[PDB]
């Protein structure tokens, strides 16, 4: 199982709902949407969507990491039992059965007008400090994914493009001693992506589930989608650090029907199994 | 028999003792109430006052056979016994003419018992006034007959004015909230000298009502056999009570979920609206439960504590209540507002306060909330929300949603509703509910909240609407209840308000604040050994009523140019002139200090802003400014930047005498102010990086002004710059700011 | 394809740029310059560079009448035509701070201005913080290429915008001695893939 570390040269902008906010990570559907926008850029769309349909490029969502420590959100354990804590190391969770990523900011901008008044607007952002960043986790690495990732570091992950925030230089630095945790089978499962199981396996997936729904879905960009900006069908996934017993497996839902090309949303499971 | 018997009996149990020390005659206090109620309230039936006047075994065995059942004199009796807090079963109490009973102790507060390890043991006393401005102070005083004479005129008038019906029970507990919330209950052992007779009485009515529904539930009568064989702990082990909780999740992100033009009136509106919605859903559960406003312990900023009836039918209507409530939420607020209901099933063995089991019972309840707060929705509503979606090109600006968008403009229906009540949310309006209104709240009944001109005529003729208010103007003729809110304004317009202050710099200040150590105060509220149920609710209602009523009155009495948005121990946002909110912070510190009796303190954040500035940016920046002062928890205020964070005593003492000295001296001089002050500031703020250079130039320039600023004054400037110079650079800075133009 | 425009921003005067929401003390500068929130080193937003190039393309292109190329090169969100922005800009940080401390001088100066009332001759002092002249901001611009037939036209009309910015300022109080830039050693190199006719682009940037 593989790592893709992302070292950022610049402040980033990952919004929940609006522009003036930011968060410190970006979910899996954001990464998938970005990568197949780049595959639109180089004409390998359908092959990429089939490669993610056949579950060869299943991947995690992005997580904070500091120098040689990789973190995850605190798993919502439904035990007898810190409320200001957010993340714990992935090799340090079972003992729970020294955190500084950066600082958020509001770089604040204007639109100039010639004769009209100048139009001010503020953009929320977050800055990663020096030996920090983000990383994701994929499964069974693919050369086409390597071909598409290098086109994304030169066109900007993040919200606001092309001016001028989210930018990075990726590096695999393949795993050594963390995929054993993935191979460590356990009695208590931890999701690590914004998954939505299909309707067949949804009701069996709440035997002890301690989840959190999280709305996902925004506007749709293209040169050829719908002749103006339309929303997408908001789809309602579980939050990343959820906790289960019954492992499901979600899928990638088409939420674009009205425009000529479709619009997809990656939501399939990526589990960490512990005691 | 309807529940009016016990609620009008157990709450009016031992009420007539207020004149038992107010006159010289010493008849049996329960019989004293039994004979006064013929002359005080109405032509009251003796069978309805059977539950009043027979409240012990020595007074029940006298009447054991003449007065048969379905009068329920057992019920208020055992409700008294467990509502005191541990045990008063077979003893000649105060009022039964036995000994020289103590008749001169005021109310002992429960601020010390909250965190018994921070104060140990102390007796507190309440200075009462015939609002009222009553504090839990430690200086000891006594209750008087003239207050008892005034309230017995009020008891021969208003209790005569009311009727024992369930429709008007709420008004009499509002009356009791206004009067007997700050009185002692008795002068016995520590169980009933720590609590008011108010929450004792209404919890007594609650215990009586719940055990009445229980005795109806498993169909048990002949109450002599099931109570009087022992101290009844063997009958007290069964599930007869439900210490139930409600909880609002994500209230703060919802009230801040704005990006609008109208971002201040909207913020006030939704901040009020969440508290009002929680109050309405709690009141609906009480009405559907066929209960009163007695068993509701406390409603806060996002949570409610109650007590319930422990029947299978009450559980079934709780299940249907939960389904209706979450269905209403899920088709109005998706996940952004989830409400969590949880009860801890307990016993009256759990309630007699001997076998531990209260703070871990709170912990079990918090677990049962959090176990529900994890597993939110089941399957069908998830699929409903997922397949409900549709694609379009229009969105509201703040509530960024497509559904419930109004026609030909892009604000949500909820969002236009919260701008509709936004402008006309005055200091005096009445919150009426109706089937025709502007707001939306479950179950399918709206809020109008109209002003007191048009909402008066249908408030009686159109019945079956529970009307809420924020003025004590219901003497018993209007059937409105009061629930206050922080709503002080100067005139809610900054352009007129800031041009009034033609003294200092034309700048607008805002304020953010909260209360220190409040989270630990609710992790472990009151311990086991000194517990009755009713006492910890009085703390939170005193804090909340302190904030709303006291802050509104405080900003009224000293005519401050301060507009108010929030109110609470976690939310406080006021906007105004900086010269008026800077000196409001110190008196806020003093008033919350002597209200808490120097136990709970304030973290505050104050910043200075241009008059033409987006208020959302102001509120975010000053909340973060306070959050810089919040962790510093400790008591502290930051002044306009994260670099200037001062503790309260440091602020008050150090700066406000090193501003008073500067103002006192430099206004005596016609040729020093204020180029010398600017030069002194410039050399003082730059000593942080290079030190002996600036201190030497400072000594030289204090020497050369020593004939003008004073042979004394330069010495204090030198030693203050050596000793505490961060508290003088801010002192000269705020002197400069308040001596502008 | 996807191309990288590389170079630097050698600064001839000024560059007061931006403005933060920090509380303006009485003291030192009110309305300070924009700096990074961690490292506190002066940088320009890439949006201001992007907007000056967009503006100076806009005022000169189709001089007499928005246009295609002002959306072909810089994005659009109209109700009929929506185009992906062909350029790609990043925020540009200060580069040569090591040799801007060999002169033992700070990165950012404070500039002392005032107006006088014409009516009463009462001055009104302001301090404005701006980066010192002689700064060099090493910048990188990427290029979202999607058609080979327009690379030479795009590059001749961005190099035209590259020189038109040298005669205008970049942000802040421009018409009172600020913001004037110059562009040294501009070049182009393909990010990924391999383009063939990079020579004409590299010479037209070096021209």
């Amino acid at each position: 199982m593989k790592i893709i570390k992302l070292y950022f040269e610049s402040p980033v902008h990952f919004g929940e709902k609006r522009l003036s906010e930011s968060k410190i990570t970006f979910s899996a559907d954001t990464l998938f949407s970005a990568l197949m926008i780049e595959a639109v850029g180089l004409g390998k769309e359908d092959e990429f969507y089939q490669l993610a349909s056949n579950n060869l490029v299943k991947f995690s969502d992005a997580f904070p990491f500091i120098d040689q420590y990789y973190y995850i959100p605190k798993p919502m354990f439904n035990l007898k039992l810190f409320k200001k804590l957010l993340y714990v190391p992935i090799d340090s969770l079972e003992d729970y059965l020294s955190f500084n990523l950066g600082k958020l900011a509001l770089s604040e901008k204007v639109q100039q007008h010639d004769f009209k008044d100048s139009e001010p607007y503020n953009v929320g952002t977050f800055t990663f400090k020096e030996n920090t960043g983000l990383y994701v986790l994929i499964e069974q690495t693919h050369p086409l994914l390597e071909e598409l990732l290098e086109n994304l570091q030169y066109s900007g992950i993040g919200g606001k493009r092309n001016s001028g925030y989210g930018k990075f230089k990726f590096e695999i630095l393949e795993d050594s001693d963390i995929e054993d945790l993935f191979s460590a089978k356990g009695n208590r499962k931890i999701l690590l992506s914004g998954a939505l199981p299909k309707d067949a396996e949804l009701e069996q997936a709440l035997k002890n589930a301690s989840y959190l729904l999280e709305r996902r879905g925004g506007f749709v960009q293209s040169d050829t989608y719908a002749t103006n900006l339309v929303k997408k069908q908001d789809l309602y996934v579980f939050k990343s650090g959820s906790t289960f017993e019954n492992s499901f497996d979600g899928d990638i839902y088409q939420v674009g029907k009205k425009g000529n090309h479709p619009v997809y949303k990656y939501a399939k499971s990526f589990f960490l199994e512990v005691s | 028999m309807d529940k009016i018997n016990l609620v009008c009996g157990s709450l009016l149990h031992n009420i007539g003792k207020i004149i038992y020390r107010g006159t010289s005659e010493r008849a049996k206090h329960s019989k004293l109430g039994g004979d006064f109620i013929k002359s005080f309230e109405q032509f009251r039936n003796t069978e309805l006052t059977d539950c009043i006047r027979y409240h012990h075994a020595q007074e029940i065995t006298s009447v054991k056979s003449n007065k048969e059942k379905n009068s329920l004199f057992y019920i208020t009796y055992i409700a008294d016994n467990i509502s005191s807090g541990m045990d008063r079963r077979k003893d000649l109490e105060e009022g039964a003419e036995g000994f020289n009973w103590d008749k001169k102790v005021a109310l002992g507060s429960v601020f010390n018992v909250l965190n018994e390890k921070e104060k140990g043991r102390q007796n507190y006393s309440y200075p009462f006034v015939a609002e009222p401005l009553n504090f839990p102070t430690a200086t000891q005083n006594q209750y008087t007959t003239s207050y008892y004479d005034g309230l017995i005129t009020d008891m021969k008038t208003i209790l005569q004015r009311l009727k024992p019906d369930k429709e008007h029970i709420n008004s009499l507990l509002q009356m009791m909230e206004s009067l007997w919330s700050y009185v002692p209950s008795s002068t016995d052992k520590n169980q009933l000298v720590d609590i008011s007779l108010y929450d004792h009485s209404r919890t007594t009515a609650a215990i009586a009502s719940a055990i009445y529904d229980y005795f109806q539930a498993e169909n048990i009568t002949d109450y002599q056999k099931e109570l009087f064989d022992y101290n009844a702990t063997e009958f007290y082990d069964k599930n007869a009570f439900l210490m139930m909780n409600f909880d609002m999740s994500g209230v703060q992100n919802f009230i801040y979920n704005i990006s609008g033009s109208k971002a201040l009136k909207s913020l006030r509106a939704r901040s009020f609206y969440l508290d009002m919605l929680l109050e309405y859903i709690s009141d609906n559960l009480l009405e559907k439960l066929e209960l009163s406003r007695a068993n509701i312990l406390y409603v806060g900023g996002g949570h409610a504590y109650l007590l319930l009836a422990n029947t299978n039918k009450t559980k079934a209507i709780l299940s249907d209540f939960e389904h209706d409530l979450k269905t209403w939420f899920l088709d109005k607020f998706k996940i952004d507002l989830y409400v969590a209901m949880a009860y801890t099933e307990v016993s009256a063995n759990d309630l007699m306060n001997h076998n531990g089991h209260y703070r871990d019972i709170y912990r079990r309840l918090s677990q049962k909330t959090s176990a529900k707060k994890a597993n939110r929705y089941t399957a069908e509503e998830i699929l409903n929300l997922n397949h409900q979606g549709t694609e379009n090109a229009r969105e509201c600006r703040e509530c960024k949603r497509s559904d419930l968008l109004i026609e030909e403009d892009d604000i949500c229906e909820i969002c236009d509703s919260l701008q509709k009540v936004s402008r006309d949310l005055t200091r005096e309006n009445i919150f009426v509910i109706a089937n025709e209104g502007v707001l939306d709240m479950p179950f399918g009944k709206k809020m109008s909240a109209l002003s007191y001109s048009q909402a008066d005529k249908l408030k009686k003729s159109n019945a079956e609407v529970q009307i809420y208010a924020k003025n004590i103007s219901e003497i018993g003729q209007n059937l409105m209840t009061r629930i206050d809110m922080g709503d002080y304004t100067y005139r809610s317009d900054f352009h007129e308000m800031l041009e009034e202050v033609e003294v200092g710099i034309n700048r607008l200040g805002v304020l953010r604040a909260d209360v220190d150590n409040l989270g630990q105060a609710f992790i472990n509220g009151i311990p086991d050994d000194y517990l009755s149920i009713s006492r910890t609710a009085t703390f939170s209602r005193a804090m909340s009523r302190f904030f709303k009523n006291y802050l509104n009155q405080l900003l009224a009495e000293k005519s401050y140019k301060i507009n108010v948005i929030y109110a609470g121990g976690d939310d406080l946002f006021m906007i105004g002139a900086w010269q008026d909110i800077l000196d409001f912070s110190i008196v806020l510190k003093q008033k919350f200090a002597d209200f808490t009796q120097n136990k709970l303190s304030i973290s505050a954040g104050i910043g200075m802003f241009r008059e033409k500035y987006p208020v959302a940016r102001m509120a975010s920046l000053t909340g973060d400014l306070e959050d810089a002062a919040k962790d510093y928890t400790k008591n502290a205020v930051t002044l306009f930047d994260a670099t200037n964070v001062f503790s309260w005593d440091t602020l008050e003492n150090d700066i406000f005498v090193k501003l008073d000295a500067i103002t006192k001296n430099f206004e005596k001089l016609d040729e020093t102010g204020k180029a010398f002050i600017y030069r002194l500031i410039d050399l003082l703020r730059g000593v942080n990086e290079n030190q002996q250079i600036n201190i030497a130039r400072l000594a030289y320039t204090l020497s050369r002004m020593e004939e003008k600023i004073g042979k004394t004054f330069a010495q204090e400037l030198y030693n203050w710059a050596n000793a505490d110079r961060k508290t003088l650079i801010m002192a000269l800075e705020i002197y400069i700011l308040k001596t502008r133009e | 394809m996807k191309l990288v425009i590389e170079g630097t921003i050698v600064l001839k005067t000024g560059m007061h740029i931006g403005g933060s929401s920090d509380f303006s003390a009485i003291g030192a500068v009110a309305s300070p310059v924009v700096r990074d929130t961690l490292t506190r080193l002066p940088l320009i937003p890439g949006s201001s560079l992007k907007g000056k190039m967009r503006y100076l393309l806009a005022k000169e292109l189709n001089n007499g009448i928005d246009q295609d190329e002002i959306l072909r090169l810089f994005g659009s969100s109209e109700k009929d035509k929506i185009r992906r922005a062909r350029l790609k800009f990043n925020d540009i940080k200060l580069s040569n701070l090591a040799e801007l401390e060999t002169f033992n001088v700070s990165s950012t100066e404070v500039k002392f201005e005032n107006t006088i009332n014409r009516k009463t001759a009462v001055a009104n002092p302001r301090q404005i913080e701006r980066v010192i002249a002689g700064s060099k901001f090493d910048f990188e611009i990427f290029y979202n290429l999607d058609d080979i037939k327009e690379v030479e036209k795009d590059f001749e009309n961005i190099k035209q915008g590259f020189d038109l910015l040298e005669f205008d300022y970049l942000g802040g109080h421009g018409t009172r001695g600020s913001g004037r830039i110059a562009f040294e050693n501009l070049s182009v190199i393909t990010a990924v893939g391999n383009f063939e006719k990079i020579n004409t682009l590299n010479e037209i940037l070096g021209a």
